[PDB]
Formats: C-alpha cells, sequence, structure tokens
C-alpha cells in the first residue's frame, strides 16, 4: 500500500539508536555466567587486558556513540544499587531494544512501546516479589550463605566462612534493624601485606593506611588521646616568590637555620597548647606534611604523629571519631579534637597499620573499619575483593528481603507469567507484553549457550518444568544442565533481579525517546 | 606403549614393552630405563598442566577489542 | 586476511570476534610455537636471534629464544610469559610447553569448527589432564637400577 512519508527522517537516528546500543550489549552477552568468555581489549594507551568483567569491559570498551554509552550508565547504577547483575541489566536492555525494533518495524510509534514496557516491567517486579524467600538481616547464618554463595566463583573460596560472618557484622553495625537504605561507603576497608587471610578483623573505629613517627623518640601509642585533623603542613617557610638574602659570616647562617627549626617548634608547642595527643595530617603535594624535624620536636612533646593520610581517610576521621577539619595553625584548638581509647601502630609482619579505636563518646557515628591482612598482594586483594560482594549482597538483603533462584529461574517464570497474562490485555499493550516475555529469554539462553548447552533444549525444559515448579528449576554450570537451583545453592538476592528490570526498562524508555542530536558549543 | 596396555590388566606377558622411547642418534626404539633417557616427574606433570593453562586463557578469547 | 573493517559496536577502535578471532589465535600461537619448536632435544638445531640494532647471538635455549621474540599478538605472549614462569618453577621445558600448548590450539580450533562448543573443549582438556597426571603417577619410578646392575653408567 502506501502511507506516511514523513520526508524528515528521524526514524534514522532511531535506528542508529538500537543498533548501536544493540551491539555493545551483544558484544558482553558472551561473558554472562561462570562459564562466560573473555574479552581482550587493547586500550588507547597501549595497554591490552584480559577480563570478564562486565563493567570494566564497557568502561574500556571505549563507546564513543551518544546512545549507546547509556549502557555504560546502566551499569553505573547497577553497581551503585544491587551491586551485582551489571552484566545481566546490559544484556536485558540489548533483548529489549530488539523487541522495540521488531515493534517499530510493525509500525508502533516509540511512545507506544516505552509506555507499555514500563507496564510489563511493573508486573516483573510484583513477580519478583511474589517467588522471594523471605529472610531476616538478625539471621545471620541466611546472610553468611547468602555471602558465601556468591564468593563460590572467586580464586579462595574456603575462607568465605570467616569473609562472610566479617562482612555481615559490618553491614549491621550500620544497618540496625528499623532501616532499608543501607549505605556501605561507612565501611572502610584498610589492607596490609602480612599475616594470612583469618588475621582479619571488623573495627568499631577508623583505620589508616599511614604509619605512626618513624623519628625517635615518638611514643607511636596514646591512650585516653584526643585527635586533631590537620590540614596545613608543617615544614620550615619556603616562600614560593623572590628573596635576596646576603650571608657574609656564619653566624648569619646560624640564625637562618634558628629560624627554620623555631617556625617548627613554635608550631609543635602551639599545637601542644590544645591538648591534642594524637596529630593525623592530612596529605598534600603542596609541602611535605610533617618535616622530620617537626617529628622530632612532636615527639619530645609526647605527641603521635600520622602523616600523609589521604583525602577520603580524613572524610572518615571526621565523621567516626567526632574530630573536625583544621584549616590552619591558629585555628588548631581543643574544640576541634575527637575521642579514642587507644591509637596504636599495629606490626603485623611489617604492617605497620594505624589503628583508632574506643571512642567512648556521644561524638561517635556508625562508621566501620576492616583490617585486612595476608602475605602476598594476591591474599588481600582477593580479600578485598570478597568483602566488597558480599556487603553488596547483604545490603541487597536488607533493602528488598529474600532471595529468588538464580540460573534463569525467575526469566523463565516471568516470561511465562507474563505470556498468560498479556491474554488479559487488548491491542498494542498485549503485543508489546508478548515481545516484552520473550526478550527475557536473553538471559537463559545467553546462560546455556556460554555453558556449553544446546540453546533451545536448556530453555525448553525449563518453560515446561516451570509447569509444576516456580524458582526451582534453572541452569546450573556445575551440573551442567536444568536441574534444582535450591540444592545447587543458586541463589541471588531480590534487588538485584529487581533492579535489573527497572533500570533496563528505564535505559530502554530513554533510547526510544531520541528522535535527534544536535551539536552545541 | 600400546603392547604395554593391553597385558596392564592382566599382567600376562613375554615382554612389559613398556618405556620404549625413541633413540634419536640411531634412529630406533629402545628401553629408555636402561639407555638412560630420564626425566623428572615435576617436569611431565608441571608441562602437561602448563600447556593447558594457557590454551584455556586463549580458547576464552572470542572477541578482542582494539582502540 | 587480517581482521578489520568491523562496521559494528561504534566504539573508537575495531572489533574481532568469533572465528575471525579464533582463527588469529591459532594463527599467532603457531607463528611462536613455529620458532622454538626445532630446539626440542639434544639433537635439535639452534636458531639465530637479531635485534634491532644490528647484533645478534645463534642459541639453542627455548627460554631465550622465546623472550627474545617479536610478538605481535597476545595470544603468543601468553605462551611467551608461559615459558617465562616454566623458568621460575621447574628451570627447563620451555620448548615442549609450547609445542604443546599450540597443538591443543590448533587442535581445539578443528573442534569448534566442528560444533563443539569452547566451553566443552576447555573442560574436556581438563578432565584428559586429571587422568594424564594419574597415569603419570603409575609409569613413575625411583631411584633403580644399583644393586645386582647398573644403568646409571649410560648416563655417565
Amino acid at each position: 500500500n502506501a502511507t506516511f512519508k514523513n520526508k524528515e527522517k528521524p526514524q534514522e537516528v532511531r535506528k542508529a539508536n538500537i543498533i548501536a546500543a544493540r551491539s555493545v550489549a551483544d558484544a558482553i552477552r558472551t561473558s554472562l555466567g561462570p562459564k562466560g568468555m573473555d574479552k581482550m581489549i587493547k586500550t588507547s594507551r597501549g595497554e591490552i587486558i584480559i577480563s570478564n568483567d562486565g563493567h570494566t569491559i564497557l568502561k574500556q570498551m571505549a563507546i564513543l556513540h551518544p546512545v549507546a554509552r547509556m549502557l555504560v550508565e546502566v551499569s553505573a547504577a547497577q553497581d551503585s544499587e544491587a551491586g551485582d547483575g551489571t552484566t545481566s541489566v546490559v544484556i536485558l536492555t540489548g533483548a529489549l531494544l530488539g523487541a522495540a525494533e521488531r515493534l517499530l518495524n510493525k509500525g508502533i510509534h516509540p511512545t507506544i512501546i516505552a509506555d507499555s514496557f514500563q507496564s510489563a516491567a511493573k508486573r516483573s517486579v510484583d513477580i519478583l516479589l511474589e517467588m522471594c524467600h523471605k529472610v531476616s538481616l538478625s539471621d545471620r547464618e541466611q546472610l553468611v550463605r547468602a555471602a558465601s554463595t556468591s564468593l563460590s566463583s572467586k580464586i579462595v573460596s574456603q575462607y568465605s566462612s570467616f569473609l562472610a560472618p566479617l562482612a555481615v557484622d559490618s553491614v549491621l553495625k550500620i544497618s540496625d534493624e528499623n532501616s532499608k537504605n543501607v549505605d556501605l561507603n561507612d565501611i572502610r576497608l584498610v589492607k596490609k601485606v602480612g599475616g594470612t587471610i583469618d588475621d582479619t578483623e571488623m573495627i568499631d573505629g577508623v583505620v589508616l593506611t599511614q604509619t605512626a613517627i618513624k623519628s625517635a623518640g615518638g611514643p607511636t601509642r596514646k591512650e585516653k588521646a584526643k585527635i586533631g585533623l590537620i590540614q596545613f603542613q608543617i615544614s620550615p617557610p619556603k616562600p614560593d616568590t623572590e628573596n635576596n638574602i646576603i650571608v657574609n659570616d656564619y653566624r648569619q647562617m646560624d640564625k637562618i637555620l634558628k629560624e627554620e627549626r623555631a617556625y617548627l617548634l613554635n608550631i609543635c608547642k602551639k599545637i601542644k597548647k590544645a591538648k591534642c595527643n594524637v596529630l593525623l595530617i592530612q596529605k598534600s603535594i603542596l609541602r611535605d606534611a610533617v618535616n622530620d624535624l617537626a617529628l622530632h620536636f612532636l615527639s619530645k612533646l609526647n605527641i603521635m604523629v600520622v602523616k600523609d593520610i589521604e583525602r577520603e581517610e580524613i572524610e572518615f576521621l571526621s565523621k567516626g571519631l567526632g574530630c573536625k577539619p583544621i584549616a590552619d595553625i591558629e585555628l588548631f584548638t581543643e574544640d576541634r579534637l575527637g575521642s579514642a581509647d587507644l591509637v596504636e601502630e599495629i606490626d603485623s609482619d611489617g604492617s605497620k597499620i594505624v589503628r583508632v579505636t574506643g571512642i567512648r563518646n556521644n561524638n561517635a557515628r556508625p562508621t566501620v573499619s576492616v583490617v585486612i591482612r595476608g602475605a602476598n598482594n594476591m591474599i588481600i586483594d582477593e580479600t578485598e575483593r570478597s568483602l566488597h560482594d558480599a556487603l553488596c549482597v547483604i545490603r541487597c538483603l536488607v533493602k528488598e528481603r529474600g532471595l529468588i533462584a538464580g540460573g534463569g529461574a525467575p526469566e523463565i517464570e516471568i516470561s511465562r507469567r507474563l505470556s498468560k497474562e498479556a491474554r488479559s490485555m487488548e491491542g498494542v499493550q498485549a503485543f508489546i507484553w508478548q515481545e516484552f516475555a520473550s526478550a527475557l529469554e536473553v538471559i537463559p539462553t545467553t546462560l546455556a549457550e556460554n555453558a556449553g548447552l544446546n540453546s533451545i533444549k536448556v530453555v525448553t525444559e525449563l518453560r515446561s518444568k516451570h509447569e509444576n515448579g516456580e524458582l526451582n528449576d534453572g541452569i546450573s554450570v556445575r551440573r551442567s544442565g536444568t536441574t534444582n537451583t535450591y540444592e545447587e545453592h543458586i541463589l541471588q538476592p531480590v534487588l538485584v533481579s529487581t533492579s535489573a528490570i527497572t533500570l533496563a526498562s528505564e535505559c530502554v524508555k530513554s533510547i526510544l525517546r531520541i528522535d535527534d542530536i544536535a551539536f552545541s558549543r | 606403549h600400546a603392547a604395554s596396555q593391553m597385558a596392564k590388566p592382566e599382567d600376562v606377558k613375554r615382554r612389559s614393552y613398556r618405556n620404549y622411547g625413541l633413540d634419536l642418534i640411531r634412529g630406533k626404539i629402545v628401553d629408555e630405563i636402561h639407555a638412560g633417557v630420564l626425566e623428572p616427574t615435576i617436569s611431565k606433570v608441571k608441562s602437561l598442566k602448563s600447556a593447558l593453562e594457557a590454551c584455556v586463557a586463549i580458547l576464552r578469547i572470542d572477541t578482542m577489542i582494539t582502540v | 586476511f587480517n581482521n578489520s573493517r568491523s562496521d559494528t559496536l561504534f566504539l573508537g577502535g575495531e572489533k574481532i570476534s568469533g572465528d575471525d578471532i579464533r582463527n588469529q589465535n591459532v594463527l599467532a600461537t603457531m607463528a611462536v610455537a613455529n620458532v622454538v619448536k626445532s630446539s626440542l632435544g639434544p639433537v635439535g638445531l639452534d636458531k639465530m636471534l637479531v635485534d634491532d640494532i644490528g647484533d645478534f647471538t645463534v642459541t639453542n635455549d627455548g627460554a631465550t629464544i622465546l623472550s627474545l621474540l617479536d610478538v605481535q599478538h597476545p595470544a603468543g605472549k601468553i605462551l611467551v610469559e608461559l615459558a617465562q614462569q616454566q623458568d621460575r618453577e621447574i628451570g627447563d621445558g620451555t620448548t615442549s610447553v609450547v609445542i604443546i600448548a599450540s597443538e591443543l590450539l590448533k587442535r581445539a580450533n578443528e573442534l569448534v569448527k566442528n560444533k563443539i562448543h569452547p566451553t566443552t573443549i576447555i573442560t574436556g582438556f581438563r578432565v584428559a589432564l586429571r587422568e594424564a597426571i594419574r597415569f603419570i603417577n603409575e609409569v613413575l619410578s625411583t631411584s633403580v637400577d644399583t644393586l645386582g646392575k647398573e644403568t646409571l653408567i649410560n648416563i655417565a
């Protein structure tokens, strides 16, 4: 026949948008699952990396297309809210965009597509909630099992029996029962080489990466301490401008040397007058945090000094200990000091790690630090990496309580449910809902492919088995087939699946609404 | 070596045919244990694993991005 | 011949995937093995290594031949770095490891073309290794031929 000509062709932009975005999603798709494939990336600086980390791939993918880059923000939002599923949400987005492309080819306006997909997404969330197996954050065993399970894909899985409950106590210290949103940024992970994995502590205070006094005579440990934050540098005067000094006798140079020493001492003495026991000095590249001579003078004053403390560490000190930043030297006063019962440096196989513990003050805030030890860099890195994931899994259990079986289980169930519920819909919504349900299958399809299994066979077995089961049937790479998701311990927090449905739908909404791009300079 | 595996489950043989290798000077098959061609166990176990682990790392690459 | 003109995946670069990168990986690992291969065994021949300045050395040491080889594909660098690790645990065998590794990758590519998924190739190879190591333990022997006979004299 013949229909609207649309001499102006914004559809060319919508096509380019979907084509570019689906290409990114199809690329990352191959990395889904414990059996997923690795990628090689040569970066713009010439360094070549191999990784299967979804976010790292997209970050180093160097996406240029103005719309496809949205999938990077999707993986960031997934990592920010859930902390897991950063690959799945991108794959789902791609499949939904493919569904949108077919709908566009059928003459469905992108406004209709976006609105109908949102309605289907709302039902998917409800279905996920119905499938949840509820847990309580008061039941440490439920949380340890959830954390240890997610850590089964790590290089060292055996020590999860100890790292998992550490993550639980770290979260519960900040996730009291009457809460929903838990901010894990209050849990600082501080690592040093030395010791082994078991030698890991959950601390109710602030732990630093920096050492105590290096100079002779320093106390290096204070009890019943008042703690100040120094943002100024304690160093001899070194003006950046021009100065012309004439020295004709050694007596003049001695006066100059006395000026440098007296300056450092005068600061040290003024600090002591504030009754401060521990000096925690912010790192700066302008001048040295504390001169060697200042450490000598401060040591004689029985003051403990911790130099070159990172900016982020200062933010943790100023929240936990009750201490406040001190911008300048004359502003150093008692009112700016915090509280701690003991400040000490611990030397565990040369760890040289400083800990501030025992605030014992109403200024205490729910800050958490973790002390990570291990002989090799790989030991402390794998410990840190494992705790980061364990904390995110537990956070998910607090925000949206319960776990749902993995292996594509909710994707098969939701697809079947929406396929049947669509039968109650009319018009474009009925057809679009069917396309949404079909798009969901990209996940159990991809998992079957990467596991070495026949795609159609695995997906077909799951769809039929869900006639009797709900969440118990899914893909197990361990058993290389469709088996019992619970007996195989294949569990994913509700928040992760819920976030993937929401964010993928929001991305498709955002992409379909783009009909043009203009330059602005 | 095939013969050495044929009698293996029965331990009935005139000759074990076992540990026969390549004589790279005369160009014939010899008994290496008597000839003196020995390698430490760790060499063969490590070599087989080392080759495999690199092969897996490469076989896992189905995509390369070149910026 | 070379893998280019991707015309897909709108990023600042090219995309090589599927049979294209798999065949490229096979070519790379063979290119490396073709260098060190002939050094295997006490009867083998040495090879010449020439630098970018104008000097050269001749050696049959597999570790030196591999380390001083200009490799422009990371698929081959993995095997060169493997040999460098081999030197740090065994001290020998670098030639035989690269030779075996290349042949396994070539054989694996044939299995892929015959519709065996790479995941099942990797799995099967590891299953074979487990039995291969157990077999080595059966042919394993200790210090023998010192009482009533001597074979150590052939070593001297």
